[PDB]
């Protein structure tokens, strides 16, 4: 045994990181959708013949789990999900949010904007000033931070609405679901921890050096949390901004060729045609990642 | 030389490749019928006690006066063997059926082949071989031996299909992490002495007490100093369905027995007890740790 | 809350002490743990008990 | 075989070299690790470590507690190991306003399992248990990893303080008025069959009895209620049949003298608590009665 | 016949943590009775220099600040055994028969591996737990970027204003610099981003006169740590700042023995304060200031050479270094490989 | 408070004859039960002899004998005694007293002494209105069958006239033991007895509820069939007369019922049953000496 | 609660004690504030942080 | 090589897909050297490399 003793003896910080080289993207990069039947098994419907023909129609297994079994799999979770056979790319995700089809799409998705739809930056709010800092991110008495209109999402920006009771981990929490599934908008939806975790600035960043990094299993197929300490803490830059990165999308096949066949530039743009649109990219990795690699 | 060792011989030369079959089983437990020092593989293992129309209950019994000895260490033409003392940790070998759990007690039980095959033996040398006991946790030991009684007390009724249908079901035990078919004592129809002689034990006291308590409740029940026999003499009825004014509202008694006949219906309920209480009760003899990865060896602290 | 009282009575030794962002900015965003800024002279340090 | 080899006394471990020291010794090269005193070389206390969730580490943080593994039928934990202070909840013998204090505690939801757990199923409490030991040195995190005692007297490492073993008050109950100078700790379930349920009801016992059939006459005492329920069920559920009005087994021996009332401090809260002393660790199986 | 030509097997390699470029980063120590102490501490003291005010404006009262740093604590521990056969054939020797000899000569060098494999485990512990506490104190480049650009005008508390702009700085400097080698590879510009590093890096309390100190009296400052595929890019576009170097690197731990004065304090009241004896002195002579706070003055009067590579940014000699020498077969993930996700 | 030492010196304060020392050489390695475990006990509190009772009842010897701590006379220099108490399960030395041929490796458990033919207890220590009375150390089948018959004797009495109870008293008393005789003094009905008995005939009757009707017919089905030498006794043992096939085939519940019946044989069956301590391994060709392990 | 672990292993003075009532008496009476009695030797004096 | 230290362990199936698609996007880049780009500084990096 040893017994090191780290003292804090710099007053400002005395060291830093920063992000260098890509070599892989563990990623799938991919588009299936999360399966909440396997996120929240115990949920059924009431009727008999209608849950029999909503399981065949998604594809997804119905499994007659044991009482006993229930109860553990409402606490500690488990890989419900079963492994595919063959997987050629990695990794799988792509949570899911209802939201308006008349969204201002000119004002969000061409630049970074919060998923909820009301930006929730706590770097902006007052540090501990719990009464103003909950007011902006839900009361709409108030000006929305970013862009000024009061609501672009009101399905999600609202305290209570579907994407908050069935994302955020407390309302969560007071249903049946596996821990072990890693939902990534979760993050961005945590009302009794976001709420609490504004601070002084330089204190901020000193959790986010904590807490704030995430789990992720490495050897099985979809993502999983996981215990801390075994597997490598992984930070997500995004925790700091509580701004989600748009990529690039086309509408119709027949504008997504015009960015292919374009140059180094064309990533970077975006285009509209009509009721269709492209979303630009603004982290040009589509054209760097792959011919760097 | 501070370890005491049994030393035991070979008097059939051994195989090279027969040498390393003994290295596979470095821990694994290795009773005795007697303390003593220098050995012959012939006392060695439980092969000597093998018996034919002998049951299951004559290499039981004999086990418990058996003294167990760990296995130590291989070497050339002879046998290490440590007997425990009581209280000390020793890594034993999880040769059982069933694989451990950390902090469950353990007793040992005699092997029981089955009908399909799956593991044998390695140690076959000379007709005798190097037979080993099963190390079976306790609470799944007192299941084992419930049932080898049962499955013998519907060895008179086989005739009909409905007690096969069941006895076949009392022979798949189901538990964790396994599932085996614990071998019918009845075989060539008529069953084994050994679980003749223990089956009327049970029917012994099942019929012998249901007449000769009956005397000794009523003049206890003067005292009611803890009330229960008022109720208990009721609790000799036998049946389920409430009494329908047949009037049969108080025990049948013995009548006008002889006074030395009756003293033998006593002396002789408890002799059949003597011969029963060799199943009633399973030594802890040992209690493990923590189990060791791939369930191969554990180490034990030593009980008994 | 430590002991503020011996601090400035103890002796002690002179560093240099680059760092970012002022020095109230510093310790007025709690980067540090135990602080106990004040804005005069402080009455209270001759006591001892 | 020689006439000085029996003369000889019995070889003293502690005059000798470690054997880590021993071949250093042989090539004469020090390394950086401290071989000259290895740690837990006396201890004849033995131990094994026990990983646990993260939900149930109060309460044992404090030194002594009792550890009792707990069986379930899910593949996942196979064994959830149990407070027996976290079982108070479920004991009858406990007070309401003595449940009501600790069962707060209990608020994380790895604890919550326990609860349904021993609830679901048909199979009494007792077979469902089972005795390992004593906590010490705990780690605390997570997957707290304690090392529980499996039999000898609870310490710190070094001997530096021998740590007391704690029994709830309302647990712990003497029969005898005289103590003696040495007296055995007996853990004790009785159940008291009823009707709807059957209710537990904990009592761990010191008493100078050691012999099986003293010890369980002066059990039928007090318990004796329970017999009057145990045989007025019998009478009254045909084909029902309830079995071990309780049962009896050894956790260790005290010294007597030195025990004596204390509490527990932890999450503000204070539970008062039999403190038992030097209690060597002896396990005991259960062993029914009726 | 089936003939067998001769075995081989690898040859061990000798890491040590004062060999490490790492250890620059460390003012390591003994100190035996590490297992009594609960918690260390070092109070600081600062009085702010104020300007004149003009005119018509309220004017600034001199502002005492005075802070405290506290001592993180973390153990280690590596499992090695020996099997109780391979161990008794230690000093349980036999008949002196020459087979039984080779169980002897082999036991006894079954001790040595399984001592030297833990020994030398040992010190890269020390390497992987260091650069793990590093990793807390490490802020992403792109929050330490804005402070040096905006630290200037905030004198107070931030502003409401002022905490709008400092976040303005946290996505502007995310965007683009999340990648470098990945994104652009101008030889000015890597040289102009690393010098921008040394420049954000306050300097640690303690100072060393000697340790760590180029060859004709240059004098070295920072560290840093890399992948060997990252360093083998940066030994390319910068090679014409990168020198080797002998540095003179301490040969040994320094330590900190207790005075005898603070056997007593220890007993009485359970706390301690380094070199107490220093202190009752300068309260006889009236000084405020002493010459040294005991970790500076921990030994290590002893240094040796050994080579190392140096940079030229902003005249600060940084060391470069690579750990790939000692994590190398390792089972454990390498702490300085990790990733980022990106929502 | 130490905990109680493991060797324990005896002083006697009556002068001691020479024809008294002689017999404590040979009793060496004896089991000496004592009930206060102190460094120094006096004589006093030394052997069985103090709890003697104007009743001499053979029963409370049994109960009083449990409460006793076992320990093995060792060195008997000079006056002084070492009775060191042996651990659990370590090997020790055994010198028997009662006369039983101990058969290797057999259970032993302490027994209230009996008496053989002389009934002189001959060459016992007598010392001032005072006697050494040492337990005897007895094989286990012996000790059922000394304890089995007495929990008969309380039973027959409850409804024999009193001129039938000494006729059934008067042969019980006699035991034979591989070929020895044996014969129990002053066999005493009590309320020790009572306490006892009570539970006995309690058990006794819980049994008969728990067996299934299969578990009771079971004979009677095999005289319909088997022949035996021992089912032909079993009939003179039960009242003759008062396939269908089984009218309840329900294993799950029959192997319940079963369990709740091995709580009574682990019961019931153990009143009978005195704790096992000594092990035997090897006895001597004299019979004057065993090795021994495991305790009560 | 005080600190009894100090005075277990500081250097003392051999003042001669005579009093009235034994001396175990007198913390069978409370007479002094505070006091810690113990029999057996005490390994917890050894608990030095 | 690019992989290769990051495996300690049997290679994850995360692991061994990420080696596939090296196996694609290298195949094609560095299926003809001379037939494509002939510059001297990649030439010399291809073939140190």
């Amino acid at each position: 045994t040893q017994n090191i003793n780290t003292v804090d003896m710099g007053l400002g910080y005395t060291s830093n990181t920063c992000v260098a080289y890509v070599n892989r993207v563990r990623t799938d990069m991919g588009v299936r959708v999360q399966d909440l039947f396997r996120v929240f098994p115990m949920n059924v419907y009431r009727h008999d013949e209608v849950d029999r023909w909503i399981r065949h129609a998604a594809g997804v297994e119905r499994p007659q789990l044991l009482d006993t079994e229930t109860i553990s799999m409402l606490t500690f979770g488990s890989m419900s999900e079963r492994n595919a056979a063959a997987t050629v790319h990695g990794q799988k995700a792509a949570c899911e949010l209802i939201l308006t089809p008349v969204t201002m799409d000119v004002n969000y998705f061409k630049i970074p904007n919060n998923p909820r739809g009301r930006a929730s930056c706590m770097l902006a709010v007052d540090p501990y000033d719990t009464e103003a800092a909950t007011k902006a991110i839900y009361d709409h008495r108030e000006a929305d931070a970013q862009t000024f209109a009061a609501t672009h999402n009101p399905w999600a920006s609202q305290a209570g609405c579907l994407s908050d009771v069935l994302y955020n981990t407390r309302h969560r929490e007071r249903l049946g679901y596996n821990s072990k599934f890693y939902s990534p908008c979760a993050q961005y939806f945590n009302t009794e921890e976001i709420i609490a975790a504004n601070k002084t600035l330089f204190k901020t960043i000193d959790e986010y050096l904590l807490r704030a990094k995430d789990c992720i299993r490495g050897d099985t197929d979809t993502q999983y949390v996981c215990v801390e300490g075994t597997e490598q803490l992984i930070e997500n830059p995004c925790r700091l901004t509580q701004e989600a990165l748009p990529i690039l999308s086309t509408t119709t096949l027949a504008l997504m060729e015009t960015k292919l066949k374009g140059g180094a530039g064309a990533f970077a743009t975006s285009e509209t045609h009509f009721g269709n649109y492209v979303v630009g990219e603004i982290i040009p990795l589509q054209q760097s990642m792959l011919f760097n690699s | 030389a501070m370890e005491a060792n049994i030393f035991c011989t070979f008097d059939h030369k051994l195989s090279i490749a027969d040498v390393g079959k003994l290295t596979k089983l470095v821990a694994a437990v290795v009773p005795i019928p007697q303390r003593l020092h220098l050995i012959k593989h012939y006392q060695l293992g439980l092969h000597q006690f093998v018996d034919h129309t002998r049951g299951y209950v004559r290499l039981r019994g004999l086990l418990r006066n058996m003294t167990l000895t760990l296995m130590r260490r291989v070497e050339g033409n002879q046998i290490l063997l440590h007997v425990p003392t009581h209280g000390l940790l020793y890594t034993v070998l999880n040769t059982g059926p069933v694989t451990w759990e950390k902090g469950d007690a353990l007793c040992v039980l005699p092997p029981l082949f089955h009908g399909p095959l799956a593991r044998e033996n390695l140690l076959t040398l000379g007709q005798w071989e190097l037979v080993l006991p099963w190390i079976v946790p306790m609470p799944l030991a007192l299941e084992i031996n419930q049932r080898l009684l049962i499955m013998g007390l519907f060895s008179l009724d086989r005739s009909y299909e409905e007690v096969k249908a069941a006895v076949q079901q009392l022979q798949t035990i189901t538990f964790r992490d396994a599932t085996f078919t614990i071998p019918d004592p009845v075989i060539d129809q008529h069953l084994l002495i050994d679980m003749k002689t223990a089956c009327l034990s049970m029917s012994m006291v099942a019929n012998l007490a249901s007449e000769l308590t009956m005397t000794y409740v009523r003049k206890l029940a003067l005292e009611d100093s803890s009330m229960l026999l008022v109720k208990c003499q009721e609790l000799l009825m036998r049946l389920d369905r409430e009494r329908s004014v047949g009037e049969p509202r108080t025990p049948a008694r013995p009548q006008h027995v002889s006074p030395d006949d009756e003293i033998a219906r006593l002396s002789a309920l408890f002799v059949m007890l003597r011969q029963l209480d060799d199943l009633i009760r399973e030594q802890v003899v040992f209690t493990v740790c923590d189990v060791s990865p791939d369930n191969k060896s554990a180490t034990c602290i030593f009980k008994g | 809350m430590e002991n503020w009282s011996a601090l400035e009575l103890l002796p002690k030794v002179g560093i240099p002490t680059d760092f970012l962002t002022h020095v109230k900015t510093s310790a007025g965003e709690e980067m540090f743990e135990a602080l106990r800024i004040y804005y005069g002279d402080d009455p209270e340090r001759y006591n001892i008990h | 075989m020689d006439a000085r080899a029996v003369a000889k006394r019995p070889r003293d471990p502690a005059d000798e070299d470690n054997e880590l020291v021993t071949a250093l010794k042989a090539k004469r090269e020090v390394n950086t690790i401290s071989v000259r005193y290895l740690y837990h070389a006396d201890h004849q206390a033995l131990t094994a470590r026990f990983f646990v969730p993260e939900g149930l580490v109060e309460f044992e943080a404090q030194p002594g507690a009792l550890l009792i593994r707990m069986e379930t039928g899910c593949d996942s934990p196979r064994h959830l190991y149990i407070s027996l202070y976290l079982l108070g909840i479920r004991a009858s013998n406990v007070s309401a306003s003595t449940r009501c204090l600790l069962e707060s505690v209990y608020t994380a939801s790895a604890a919550r399992a326990a609860l349904q757990w021993l609830d679901l199923g048909p199979h009494l409490l007792h077979r469902r248990l089972e005795t390992l030991g004593c906590v010490k040195t705990v780690s605390l995190g997570i997957t707290s990893l304690l090392t529980c005692v499996m039999r000898g007297y609870l310490y710190n490492t070094l001997k530096t303080e021998v740590f007391a073993l704690m029994i709830p008050k309302d647990m712990y109950l003497t029969w005898e008025e005289t103590r003696g100078r040495l007296q055995y700790v007996y853990l004790i379930i009785v159940y008291d069959y009823d009707g709807p349920e059957t209710r537990p009801g904990i009592y761990v016992l010191t008493s100078s009895i050691a012999h099986w059939q003293t010890l369980v006459d002066v059990a039928r005492g007090k318990f004796a209620r329970e017999r009057c329920s145990f045989v007025n069920r019998r009478i009254t559920r045909p084909r029902q049949i309830p079995l071990c009005t309780g049962v009896i087994q050894k956790l260790g021996w005290c010294l007597a003298d030195d025990i004596h009332t204390s509490f527990l401090v932890h999450k503000e809260l204070k539970l008062s608590v039999v403190r038992l002393d030097n209690f060597s660790v002896e396990l005991g199986d259960f062993r029914e009665f009726v | 016949f089936e003939a067998i030509f001769g075995t081989f097997c690898n040859r061990l390699e000798w890491v040590y943590f004062l060999t490490s470029g790492l250890a620059a980063a460390a003012h390591a120590i003994k100190f035996h009775d590490l297992n009594k102490l609960t918690t260390g501490k070092m109070l600081f003291h600062v009085q702010v220099p104020r300007v004149a005010s003009g005119a018509g404006l309220p004017t600034s009262r001199q502002t005492t600040i005075m802070v405290t740093k506290y001592s993180e604590k973390s153990p280690i521990t590596i499992p090695f055994e020996l099997s109780a056969a391979c161990l008794t054939y230690l000093r349980e020797t036999f008949e002196g028969t020459i087979l039984d000899k080779i169980l002897n000569v082999e036991a006894m060098h079954t001790v040595l591996r399984a001592l030297k494999n833990t020994a030398d485990a040992m010190e890269r512990g020390l390497i992987h737990s260091f650069l793990q506490t590093l990793l807390r104190k490490a802020p992403p480049y792109f929050v330490v970027q804005t402070l040096v650009e905006n630290a200037t005008l905030a004198r107070q508390a931030l502003n409401r204003i002022q905490r709008s702009n400092i976040l303005q700085s946290f996505k502007a400097k995310m965007l683009a610099t999340l990648f470098l080698l990945n994104r652009t590879r101008d030889r000015d510009y890597v040289l102009k981003f690393l010098t921008r590093l040394a420049e954000a890096a306050t300097d640690s309390i303690l100072d060393n006169p000697t340790t760590y100190t180029t060859s004709s009296g240059a004098k070295i400052s920072g560290v840093m740590v890399s992948t060997a595929n990252v360093m083998q890019i940066i030994m390319s576009l910068l090679s014409s700042h990168i020198t080797k170097e002998t540095v003179s690197a301490p040969a040994t731990y320094g330590n900190f023995v207790l005075s005898p004065e603070n056997a007593v304090t220890a007993i009485s009241y359970h706390s301690i304060l380094a070199d107490f004896n220093s202190y009752k002195a300068h309260l006889t002579s009236g000084q405020p200031h002493l010459p040294n706070d005991s970790l500076s003055q921990a030994g290590a009067h002893s240094l040796t050479p050994l080579s190392m590579d140096v940079i030229r940014l902003g005249e600060k000699t940084v060391i470069m270094e690579n750990l790939r020498r000692v994590y190398k077969n390792t089972d454990t993930k390498d702490p300085l490989e990790r990733n980022v996700d990106l929502t």
